[PDB]
């Protein structure tokens, strides 16, 4: 993107849903890019 | 005369030694120690 390396990945977190106790999943997208010095942002 | 010559030889063994030492200012190893500290000094970025 715009001549820099970026990467996207998606993480799932276990979350229980309220009279019923059930395991359910919530998903979130995450982005990172590489700084000039070589460190990932 | 030979006494003076032996003193000349000694003095010149010294000039040759400090010459060769001054000529290699920073030894391969020494430069490596310095550049190691340089590397450790960096990377504030990553830990931030």
């Amino acid at each position: 993107y715009k001549s820099r390396l970026y990467l996207l990945w998606l993480e799932q977190k276990e979350i229980t849903k309220q009279y019923q106790t059930e395991t359910d999943y919530r998903y979130e997208l995450k982005l990172a890019h590489i700084r000039y010095d070589g460190t990932w942002n | 005369k030979t006494v003076l010559e032996k003193s000349k030889a000694g003095a010149q063994s010294r000039f040759d030694s400090y010459g060769k030492l001054y000529d290699e200012n920073i030894n391969a190893g020494e430069n490596q120690a310095m550049t190691l500290r340089a590397s450790a000094a960096g990377l504030t970025t990553a830990v931030q």
